[PDB]
RNA sequence: AGACCUGAGUGUGGCAGGACUACCCGCCGAACUUAAGCAUAUUACUCAGCGGAGGAAAAGAAAACAACCGUGAUUCUCUCAGUGAGCGGCGAGCGAAGAGGGAACGAACUCGUUGCCGAAUCGGGUCUUACAAGGCCUUGAGUUGUGGCACAAAUAUCAU
RNA sequence: CCAAAGAAGGUGUUAGCCCAUUGAGCCAUAAACCUGAGCGCCUCAUGAACAAGCGAGUAGCACUGUUUGGGAAUGCAGUGUCAAGUUGGCAGGUAUUUGUCUGCCAAAGUUAAAUACAGAGUAGGAAGACCGAUAGCGAACAAGUAGCGUGAGCGA
């Protein structure tokens, strides 16, 4: 674990600021939300498993099939809000259309 | 106090000083700024120009800490430093230290002669203060 | 364990199988009474999770309340005043159907001290919540640490006073810092914090 | 007439005044002598009560933020665990003999974190622990002539063990280096402001 | 605030012949039609009702303050100020009057009784005892029934040594560490006869410094 | 026959109901007024209306500030600040927050989850001077999960 | 003559010594309270050393209404639509798409103090540069009374 850069000991600069020996980034309990979570995706594939797809879903899945995927994308845009949301739903259906042909 | 008021001295004048004519209404010209732009726009644009429109940019949640920054010039200086410090400051030897943020100020300006040489600390300086101190006999030295 | 699968499969709420069961259980719950007692909840995971425990002295009641924007109750829509306040039907209530819902259970039943609620289903017309109550005469409710505190008087009607956590909600303290400034503790504190006028004794 | 005054924004166009009708928002400090007194009074008899032990527990030394007031230290609100853990005593037991515990404050350089360490091995050389049991004295409890000597700090800060919070010592009178006659301290910070202050048109014009 | 105000009241217009002052509501009452809300109507509200928020307390500055304590102890050392304040020292040995701490262990109210005819403080002792009487108006309705005049004021260096000194009528008691204006300029007039124990003397340099120091 | 699911009747043991309501918590909510007119605005997130607690209430243990050499639940005070913030027929008007000095403060805990257990749990009888945080018994309730142990102030617990 | 008591009430005029008061103290106590977490006994507890997860019609988002100093939206509500969790989420006060950094980890719950009492109570106190019987509470008095109104109410 890299020790912080030390300042300068001016008011202006790139690393700026009062002298001091910095300490690194203590370990935190809230380090484990970044780690992948192997169990809880295992239940999340199951219960889609059991459950099938949802409208949204088989919507983009056909969109995906022909040509249209940027529409795909801008109508999971509208139903989600989040452009980060929506290219997540369609990485998930690619990955699913993929799963079903294979 | 109320016996140094005017109101004891109008007792028995019936008017109180506004006059039979025009006496002493409510509110006769409305009610605080009111008409700033007709019929009391000569006295605000005689007495307060500028007061009406805008102007520049709007800079949301201002923080005024980080924006602090006091200034000192370089002859109040010897505000500073103690007297018998300044007694024994001299060019070419042993300077007193002048620490400006625990002082509480920010920046040194320059303004006008240097009564006693020593070394500031500051964040901030001035080109013409930093040369006249050099040739006072003293320095700056930047501190965050 | 079985409450991650549990709580999977309410998540996915818009598959065949959820919206199949969920449209047979609002037909169901359309065909009864507004106020009805409960055994067991519907989703035991949520009841769980919102302080429900399978133990004598709690109980579980589902609560329907009719959906849509309010209307201003002024007679035949007349309003006198100005324009501004003249809409009859697109104002909005300010407090939100899941605290009507708890409202209605306690102020039904006041020897029960409501404790949560949770959404179940909901159709074109109704919405319908389950409200876990306790009884505060109970000897396991008056002798278990973790429920011992409904039993005291200032949590008398706490859903009255908006002390739930839909009531929280509609209230602003989800937020904290910046974007609940003017809410805590509450609007009214603050208003009075920002409106008295402060004598000083010397000034 | 008006003439030359200041244009007024008094701000009283609301119903505080109480008068019939009116309940009025008004909030007078005529208890404020008798509420001093209470006050007063009530720390005393705590402080009473609590005998023999510190009316106030200790507390950290910190730095204030912005950089307005970072040059300023006042007390914290607890010790971190990395500070009790340094000074070789368990938070939890730490807050049973009077030390405030503070998990949220994190230790980002090793001078707050030392100042703070040196406080705790002040209070716990001072420290006077009571037996549990007079007869059997365990180790590191004090001893009877300890205990009918004991007597309590009731100070403002609780900070007689360990004293005010240190500042920075100002430095001693010395002479002008060599470097410091001849160095353009003003084109050495205008640069360094420069160099943030245009870093991403710069880095912009050497891209293009 | 509620006072003179809580009626109905209403105007009864202009076509009855009497004043448009608001009226007292119903009937079967002396009172009906009665003028209210009114500085001038009996029974109504005074004009401008007294509030609270009035400025009762003031602000003087520290140095001020201190100025003016300074000003009357150097006139209670005038003593033609004394004399002319009201005070009896036609037989007091020096003015300023200082006496040795021996007094703090007094006891007894007669031992200090003897002390005051000593040092001849007996005068203006005698002076407020004859002074005291009733009070010439409402004051003594309220609790201010009886008044009497000042009498010297005898410091000692802290806080003990009063017990003999309590109950003397006409004496009063004062910390050289605490000394209060009020009492040593009674009424805003400067030179208050002043009997100082030699512990109390010696502590003025350090209390209120010097021209130098 | 029987079960258990859903729902009744009765017995037995309880509780709710009204008053108060200064303050406090939730809703609902005007207008006169001011803008020298008036509709946005203002009055005012106020009066009146409808609920609900308590000696206080509410809030409260960071999905917090910040941008520091950083701070550290909530509440309150002075200050910030009638603000070179902002909002506004940018008019009349309106209008906060961080930082700082303080008050207070033994201030923190509980559940769901996840692991490992799994009825060890809860009622009810009966006994112990005991409607015991105890023993004994009990299908009565609970396995559609009550209870235990460990999750950062942490690094096992479980025997003997 | 008394004062460790001068305290201001009463008594046929203006009372330290006529009376009551003005102090150490003394006596008596359901429970609670406080006191080597006071102290025994029985009983019952109990301390120290001998890998994965973490709160879903939720958070968003759209439209509408409202609220806010919060402004390409500060909160909230309705309805539609609806996540992530293996660039994990949220905040960082100019909307967008990026990618860096910092702080934090929402969608169960409990919690004392410092704070209010702006027309409340209960049991007490201390008062006042206040009012002084057309004043001060409507009410110094068998006053919310007598009286008045179908009544809500009004009210000396
Ligand atoms: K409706
Ligand atoms: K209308
Ligand atoms: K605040
Ligand atoms: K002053
Ligand atoms: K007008
Ligand atoms: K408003
Ligand atoms: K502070
Ligand atoms: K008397
Ligand atoms: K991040
Ligand atoms: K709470
Ligand atoms: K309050
Ligand atoms: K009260
Ligand atoms: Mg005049
Ligand atoms: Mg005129
Ligand atoms: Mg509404
Ligand atoms: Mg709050
Ligand atoms: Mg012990
Ligand atoms: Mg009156
Ligand atoms: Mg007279
Ligand atoms: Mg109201
Ligand atoms: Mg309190
Ligand atoms: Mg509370
Ligand atoms: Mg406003
Ligand atoms: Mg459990
Ligand atoms: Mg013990
Ligand atoms: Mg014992
Ligand atoms: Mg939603
Ligand atoms: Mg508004
Ligand atoms: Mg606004
Ligand atoms: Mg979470
Ligand atoms: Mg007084
Ligand atoms: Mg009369
Ligand atoms: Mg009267
Ligand atoms: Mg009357
Ligand atoms: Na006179
Ligand atoms: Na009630
Ligand atoms: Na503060
Ligand atoms: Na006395």
């Amino acid at each position: 674990m890299s020790a912080p850069t030390p300042r300068t000991g001016i008011i202006a600069g790139f690393n700026k600021g009062h002298v001091t020996t910095r300490r690194p980034r203590q370990p935190s309990p809230n380090d484990r939300f970044a780690v992948p979570h192997k169990h809880l995706r295992a239940v999340k594939a199951i219960i889609a498993d059991l459950v099938g797809l949802s409208p949204l879903e088989k919507r983009v899945q056909e969109f995906l099939r022909v040509g249209k995927e940027k529409r795909a994308l801008k109508y999971c845009k509208k139903r989600l809000g989040d452009f980060t949301a929506a290219k997540k739903k369609r990485s998930k259906m690619e990955e699913a259309l993929r799963h079903a042909t294979k | 106090p109320t016996r140094f008021k005017k109101c004891r001295h109008q007792r028995g004048s019936t008017f109180c000083g506004y006059g039979r004519v025009g006496k002493h209404r409510k509110h006769e010209s409305g009610r605080g700024n009111a008409g700033g732009m007709h019929h009391h726009r000569i006295n605000f644009d005689k007495y307060h120009p500028g007061y009406f429109g805008k102007l520049g940019m709007d800079h949301y949640h201002r923080k005024k800490n980080p924006m602090w920054k006091p200034t000192i010039n370089l002859n109040n200086l010897s505000r500073l430093i103690a007297a018998e410090e300044a007694a024994k400051a001299a060019k070419g030897g042993t300077l007193p230290v002048v620490d400006l943020q625990s002082s509480g100020y920010a920046k040194l300006l320059g303004n006008g002669h240097i009564q006693v040489p020593c070394i500031v600390k500051a964040r901030y300086v001035s080109k013409l203060a930093d040369k006249k101190i050099r040739k006072a006999g003293g320095a700056v030295v930047l501190q965050a | 364990g079985a409450f991650m699968y549990l709580n999977e499969l309410w998540k996915k709420k818009s598959s065949d199988v959820m919206r199949f069961i969920q449209r047979i259980r609002s037909w169901e719950f359309r065909h009864q009474h507004t106020v009805v007692r409960l055994r067991r909840p519907t989703r035991p995971e949520k009841a769980r999770m919102l302080g429900y425990k399978t133990k004598q002295g709690f109980c579980v009641f589902r609560v329907r309340v009719r959906r849509g924007g309010r209307k201003r109750p002024v007679h035949k829509g007349i309003t006198y005043g100005k324009p501004k306040t003249s809409g009859v039907l697109g104002m909005k209530l300010n407090k939100n159907n899941q605290a009507v819902a708890e409202q209605r259970l306690g102020k039904r039943f006041g020897n029960l001290r409501v404790l949560n609620s949770y959404w179940v289903n909901m159709d074109s017309t109704f919405k319908w919540y389950e409200v876990i109550a306790v009884d505060p005469m109970c000897k396991t409710i008056r002798r278990d640490p973790r429920i011992n505190w409904i039993v005291n008087s200032v949590h008398k009607h706490r859903e009255q006073r908006g002390l739930t956590s839909a009531g929280r909600k509609h209230r602003g303290l989800r937020h904290k810092g910046h974007k609940a400034s003017k809410l805590r503790p509450s609007y009214r504190a603050a208003w009075r914090r920002n409106n008295r006028i402060v004598f000083l004794r010397k000034r | 007439p008006k003439g030359n005054n200041a244009i007024p924004h008094v701000h009283q166009k609301k119903h505080w005044n109480p008068c019939s009708s009116q309940k009025g928002n008004v909030k007078v400090f005529l208890n404020q002598p008798a509420q001093k007194h209470r006050r007063r009074r009530l720390r005393l008899l705590k402080a009473k009560k609590v005998f023999p032990r510190p009316l106030k527990a200790l507390r950290p030394q910190v730095n204030c933020p912005t950089v307005r007031h970072n040059m300023k230290r006042r007390l914290g609100r607890g010790f971190s665990p990395a500070e009790l853990k340094a000074a070789g005593l368990n938070p939890q037991y730490a807050a049973t003999i009077g030390i405030r515990v503070d998990s949220r404050r994190k230790n980002k350089s090793e001078e707050g974190m030392n100042v703070n360490v040196q406080r705790l091995k002040t209070y716990m050389s001072k420290l006077v622990l009571f037996p549990m049991n007079h007869k059997k004295v365990q180790k590191g409890e004090a001893s009877e002539e300890e205990v009918k000597a004991a007597t309590q700090d009731r100070s403002r800060f609780g900070d007689a063990a360990v004293g005010a919070v240190v500042y920075p010592s100002a430095e001693a009178p010395r002479a002008v280096s060599a470097e410091e006659k001849s160095m353009c301290v003003y084109a050495f910070l205008k640069k360094n402001h420069s160099a943030v202050r245009f870093f991403g048109t710069r880095s912009s014009r050497a891209a293009r | 605030r509620l006072s003179g105000m809580n009626h109905s009241a209403h105007s009864w217009g202009t076509g009855r012949a009497v004043a448009r002052i608001p009226r007292i509501s119903g009937g079967g009452t002396s009172t009906s039609g009665a003028g209210a809300f009114g500085n001038m109507c009996r029974g109504g509200r005074m004009f401008a009702p007294t509030k609270i928020f009035r400025r009762w307390h003031r602000k003087i500055n520290l140095h001020q303050k201190r100025f003016a304590v300074v000003s009357a102890l150097a006139a209670s050392s005038v003593p033609s100020l004394v004399m002319s304040r009201g005070h009896q020292i036609g037989n007091v040995p020096e003015v300023p009057l200082v006496v040795e701490d021996s007094i703090q262990g007094y006891e007894k109210t007669k031992e200090a009784m003897a002390f005051l005819k000593a040092i001849a403080a007996i005068d203006d002792v005698n002076r407020v005892n004859d002074s005291r009487e009733i009070r010439a108006g409402r004051g003594k309705m309220r609790n201010r029934r009886y008044v009497a005049r000042r009498g010297p004021m005898l410091v000692m260096p802290n806080n003990k040594g009063t017990r003999a000194f309590r109950n003397i009528f006409g004496l009063d008691l004062a910390n050289v560490s605490a000394l209060n204006l009020l009492h040593l300029a009674p009424g805003g007039h400067v030179g208050r006869f002043v009997i100082w124990t030699q512990s109390a003397f010696e502590q003025l340099d350090k209390i209120f410094g010097t021209f130098t120091e």
